[PDB]
């Protein structure tokens, strides 16, 4: 390979021989990206003229007042599709035309990738085909729909298995036989090399934009950023820029779900053992006989049963600190963000949010400049608080 | 490793080819699983190919993804897998026989003692579907220590370096060129490209291969007759022999 | 009063006289706003960093492919809120913090206009009441959840009537007695003076910013700027800046429902006759003896009797021209825009851009740099679509 | 104009004050409502404020909306108001009319022609709810062009420039301040804050007014006497006896 496959102990390629050759082609692809001007230049283009990049850096001064706690949310709300998805999907889309490629290859769960990878191809001239499983669809039906009007192919997998880890297979079995002209496009920063680093390096602007932001509000680095970790895109895309910057506490926040010692949760990073699948060597949620278990959390977004390799990586060294918040913790700061900001958060979002009351909240007194990553907006979530409340 | 070796100078002194019927150990259950080997076997079959059922099938298809679901549903566990590969070998002495892994059951609990409790088994190959040469090494290294042969695919896109890696990697047997296999003294080659009617069988061999493997086509005639236990062993007999007779000069 | 209350013959302020004071102190304050250099960096800091603007300027190259057409979309769809809506609630929030006031007045229908009211009351801390018509509430459910999360009060108002029209009854009347302390903030470019002014000027950034965008993009102001016309606040704010631009043609698009020659059409301005209602002498659906129609569309945003007055003096003078769009085309231009470009339009501003697409497709050869005010997102319209489809 | 002169000098004469009940014309039946409006006459009103159904009350709470909501039910329209005040003219020759009107059904058709149509009918005065006295320039001048008395409300919060325009514009009465208004020779100001008991119309009068208007107590028992049309009529006799005995003197 041309790039470090592995953080530490963790990520590599583990995938059949069959696909390697389409993830060394993809690999040898993003160098010359990266290195070529002309596509950073339009990428770009896209991020500003069309996502609407640079995302605003809203001071939340309401929820914060009594306190010594000074908090900032990252806007990834108000991007275009209303999540953080659409950074990376564009860059990957950008990659495919770059190689040559006419169609997009994708599978989903909580609908939003799909939709994504749906908008991006359309934009861009690109045949998508979006896996998903009969179960998976059903509850998801109105991004189903969404993903069908921006002409993307959703494809109805159901053979028993019917959810996100087990729709890859027939999406990662087509893509075996269709890499030649097809490229799979992967939602977080996980999986086989060079996705991991791939999603980050088209994620990085969110903490790029953030560091210069903060800058100028505040002129001083934040002490803290906060991000739910789902798979770990919208989190390593904050992390990124400052991971140089020792003095910058990194925190990642994992679903406890109906609460860690309940087991009903999906935060492997902390609660979960290194395993194999996915393409890669990360901590996951398995049975005691290597079995791969199902994350749970209030929040779809982030039911992935692993994390990415380079989260793992940042936590073993004591870089990166993860936590975990429960899907009470997380309704609760859904509507108190809500109530005194006006603004809808995402239940993925609310995880971190939640994370940054509770660090306000317990110690009032303590003077700290936190930065929160609003990785999307929750009008897709009201009908669920809605029932619970 | 010994009976691979074993199994093929004798097939070569027949100028006959290997026939190799792959099967999902517990597959409808593992009673039922059992009585489907020894009719394999039986019927003609020179060695086998076994996979554990396992939560996540990557590099699998419909066919093979079902068979699992099967085995699942009648809680096939890995460690109920180990015991029917003991009381298999057991049973027949010589057979060589395969497993075909992904990656986590394998490291699961240690690499290392994954291919120890193989060997213990009598187990003689171990192909982890989900390994690639380039994240081959603990797992053949664990392998050759326990006198298992590391199985290695050779994929059609495969290339030059690649072709040398399996060569010098893999023992017992490729799984499927062929000259530059040769050439590069590499195991036997067994094809296993959707290897389905007699005449693919004869072709693989004719085509300088030591042999053939077929998977879907058994778990097909399995999940064919699931309500016809008798009828399913009955055809399965006739499937392999005429398979068997294809390789054979 | 300080400024003109009419626009040729419409406008006026035809309120009982209860309420004169109420209005004459708005366009007192509001007059002292627009000289106060801090309100305007207040209301500009809100704007940027609350709302995120200013908003893009998307060149959509897909959708005129194969005609001298250049089309470009005012991204309003991006804006906090997911509409154009958020500029003049923020600004009028602000107007009431000027006057002293503690408490925001509200009336619904569509449901966006008190979803909007409750983000800048929350945001700015206003106690927000939003009245809503029985009818009007059980359909827009979802909306009305979101007012509550946000603190607003949503009163439910039924007695017969039960509809915007018919709610500002109740609005008003509270405000006739709740003036000192309260600030009944309209939706629209509409309803008695300074209404009508205010917001307009609290919109116009919408028209200032594509006016600066078009220049840096083509270097030469569009052709034509068109905006769909429900009350004419997201239109207006798109003309202003361009009516001394003579160059520069103004489209108004308003609802033509089932067709204009069924009658059921929401288009006053151009197939409707002066009255006086709403507190303002302006075109109106109403009956041969001067009974007030209700208005057609498929589109609930555009469900609006009258039109603003400063649109139908623009009209008369022939300064602005303004059209019609059935529910058919507005829905093959919602399609259009999904499939060929990844953006889901709002079903308002999807009259707007099937206008624009009409202009290409029935003069392929015409060269026009045309912009459309994409005035909002139609992530809340994929139901409707979805039961006609 | 004329026949509001002639009522107050009277009632003056008789150091009485004046009470004015309102009603919409229609409610809850055109055939009903020809039947209150003569009861209430014959039971001791001095004036009347009749209110046509317009689609939208701004200036109305719910027990006027609600009277609306029955006119509109029995189809009443302004034609068939027009018909219903000429009749009731044609039958009490010397009580004054007052009409509460919206702008809209004022103007639809010509401000002017609606004048005309209100002198040719007998109606007395015209106090459009909607336009206050900064907007009424078209609707003043042409009510006395038609010899009709254009009223204007006189709010709480109103200040001296009110006041004075008030004064200057109004003919007929006042709709209710009464020191100044009398200073500025305004006409003869007539009450409407919820006067709903006898104790109120004589707190008007006393105050210096030379009336009250009562409404909603009146709609009141309309809207409450639905099922029992006699029993409603009977109800609107022995209300307005009483307010109308408070006046007296
Ligand atoms: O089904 P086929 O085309 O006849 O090939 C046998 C195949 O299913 C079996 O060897 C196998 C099971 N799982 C795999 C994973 C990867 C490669 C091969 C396999
Ligand atoms: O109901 P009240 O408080 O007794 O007042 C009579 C009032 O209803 C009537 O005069 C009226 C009907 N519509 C109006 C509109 C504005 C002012 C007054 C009115
Ligand atoms: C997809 C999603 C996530 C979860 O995934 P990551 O890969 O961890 O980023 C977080 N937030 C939102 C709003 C999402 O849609
Ligand atoms: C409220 C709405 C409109 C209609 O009203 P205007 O006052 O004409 O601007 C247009 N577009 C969207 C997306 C809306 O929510
Ligand atoms: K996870
Ligand atoms: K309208």
């Amino acid at each position: 390979t041309l790039l470090n496959p592995y953080f530490g102990e963790f990520g590599g390629m583990y995938v059949p021989q069959i696909l390697m050759p389409a993830l060394n082609q993809l690999e040898e692809a993003f160098v010359r990206a990266q290195k070529d001007p002309e596509f950073q230049a339009q990428f770009a283009d896209l991020l500003k003229n069309y996502a609407g990049r640079p995302t605003a850096l809203t001071k939340c001064q309401n929820i914060t007042a009594g306190t010594r706690t000074t908090l900032y949310l990252k806007r990834e709300d108000l991007l275009h599709g209303g999540a953080h998805k659409t950074n990376q999907v564009l860059g990957q889309a950008l990659l495919a035309k770059r190689m040559g490629k006419s169609e997009i290859i994708a599978e989903t769960g909580a609908g939003q990738h799909g939709v994504a990878s749906a908008l991006a191809s359309a934009l861009l001239g690109l045949k998508c085909r979006i896996y998903m499983g009969a179960k998976d669809v059903e509850r998801q039906s109105p991004n189903v729909f969404r993903m069908r009007l921006m002409g993307a192919e959703v494809i109805p997998v159901h053979s028993g298995s019917a959810t996100l880890k087990d729709a890859c297979n027939e999406a990662l079995r087509d893509w075996s036989g269709s890499y030649e002209t097809a490229h799979y496009m992967l939602g977080t920063a996980a999986g086989p090399h060079p996705y991991p680093t791939i999603v980050r390096e088209f994620q990085r602007m969110i903490g790029e934009e953030t560091k210069a932001q903060i800058l100028d509000k505040e002129g001083r680095l934040p002490d803290a950023v906060i991000a739910c970790v789902g798979g770990g895109s919208n989190a390593i895309g904050m992390f990124a820029d400052f991971i140089n910057d020792t003095s910058v506490g990194l925190i990642g926040v994992e679903p406890g779900g109906h609460g860690i010692e309940t087991g009903e949760h999906g935060a492997p990073l902390k609660h979960g053992r290194v395993g194999i699948y996915f393409g890669m060597k990360a901590p996951m949620m398995q049975t005691a006989d290597g079995q791969i278990e199902e994350s749970y959390s209030i929040s779809a977004g982030l039911d992935f049963p692993s994390v990415g390799p380079q989260h793992a990586y940042l936590n073993s060294i004591g870089r990166a600190d993860y936590v975990s918040i429960t899907d009470d913790e997380a309704l609760e700061a859904f509507k108190t963000l809500c109530r005194h900001e006006g603004i809808i958060p995402a239940l993925e979002s609310s995880h971190a949010l939640a994370h940054a009351l509770k660090m306000m909240r317990e110690q009032p007194e303590k003077e700290q400049l936190l930065v929160v990553n609003l990785s999307g907006r929750g009008d897709k979530d009201i009908f669920t608080v809605h029932d619970i409340l | 490793m010994e009976r691979y070796e074993n199994l093929f100078a004798q097939l070569n002194d027949r100028r006959e080819g290997a026939f190799v019927p792959f099967v999902t150990l517990g597959d409808p259950g593992i009673e039922q699983s059992l009585k489907i080997i020894d009719t394999l076997i039986d019927a003609g079959a020179d060695a086998l190919e076994l996979g554990v059922p396992f939560s996540d099938p990557l590099a699998n298809g419909p066919t093979i993804q079902n068979a699992n679901l099967r085995a699942f549903a009648a809680g096939v566990t890995p460690a109920q897998c180990f015991e029917m590969l003991a009381l298999i070998r057991e049973k027949h002495p010589t057979i060589p026989i395969g497993l075909l892994m992904y990656a986590n059951l394998v490291f699961n609990n240690g690499i290392d003692a994954f291919y120890a409790r193989c060997e213990q088994v009598g187990v003689d190959s171990v192909l982890v579907a989900d390994v690639p040469v380039e994240e081959s090494a603990p797992f053949r290294q664990a392998a050759l220590r326990h006198n298992i042969a590391p199985i290695f695919i050779c994929p059609p896109n495969a290339d030059d370096d690649l072709l040398r890696q399996v060569a010098s990697y893999g023992r017992g047997y490729t799984y499927l060129l062929i000259e530059k296999l040769k050439e590069y003294h590499a195991a036997p080659a067994l094809q296993g490209f959707g290897i389905s009617s007699p005449e693919q069988v004869s072709a693989a061999v004719r085509a300088g291969a030591a042999g053939a493997i077929s998977g879907s086509a058994i778990v097909k005639i399995i999940e064919k007759n699931l309500a016809s236990p008798k009828q399913m062993l009955a055809e399965l007999r006739s499937f392999v022999s005429a398979m068997k007779a294809a390789s054979r000069a």
